[PDB]
């Protein structure tokens, strides 16, 4: 019974971790998006002013 | 809410990454699969009675 | 030449192309870390 | 058997390091080839002038 309870608890824990990891995944994706956007919109502004 | 709180916890520690999360997953998997897990409870009740 | 010497310091390229491995260094590092985790797990489970 | 498996894993990690170094070799060769192409172009300009 102890082994079974530990099994259930750790299954719940790993499920929670797999659920959460997309948090930082989406944060990193946003960083790749937002930073690139700002930089190269500034770049397009440079060429438009030129 | 709980996942956001754990997100704050991990990112304060820097743990919120595929590396740490996957390592915890694999550690618990190793501890579960190797340690193979009503019969117990029922037999215990019979024993006690 | 320097990286060739580093690679030839252990094993030779003949076996290097015999084993699949990512070109990105980050995946190599992650696999190395996982190998280290398995090292520690075996050292502690088997004493 | 876990000890043998982990010995194989450690040899695989040595292979990981060696493959990383050979991939660095490949990248440096590619950069050298690109610089050689630049040499070819600039000397073609020298020939034109």
């Amino acid at each position: 019974v102890e082994s079974l309870r530990d099994f259930q608890n750790k299954k719940g824990e790993i499920e929670l971790h797999s659920q959460l990891l997309p948090y930082v995944k989406v944060k990193d994706h946003k960083e790749k998006l937002n930073i690139y956007k700002e930089e190269y919109e500034r770049a397009k502004a440079n060429l438009r002013a030129i | 809410e709980k996942l956001n709180k754990v997100a704050e916890k991990y990112e304060e520690e820097g743990n919120f990454n595929l590396s740490f999360v996957q390592d915890v997953l694999d550690k618990l998997e190793s501890e579960i699969a190797m340690v193979n897990h009503e019969s117990a409870v029922t037999i215990l009740d019979q024993v006690t009675a | 030449q320097r990286q060739i010497q580093n690679a030839c310091a252990f094993c030779s390229k003949e076996r290097i192309e015999n084993v699949d491995l990512p070109d990105t260094q980050e995946e190599i590092k992650r696999e190395l870390d996982k190998v280290s985790r398995m090292i520690q797990k075996a050292e502690k489970s088997l004493g | 058997r876990e000890l043998n498996q982990t010995s194989d894993l450690n040899e695989r990690k040595m292979l990981l390091q060696a493959k990383s170094l050979w991939i660095d070799v490949a990248h440096n060769t590619d950069a050298c080839k690109n610089l050689e192409n630049e040499i070819s172009g600039i000397q073609q300009k020298v020939d034109e002038v």
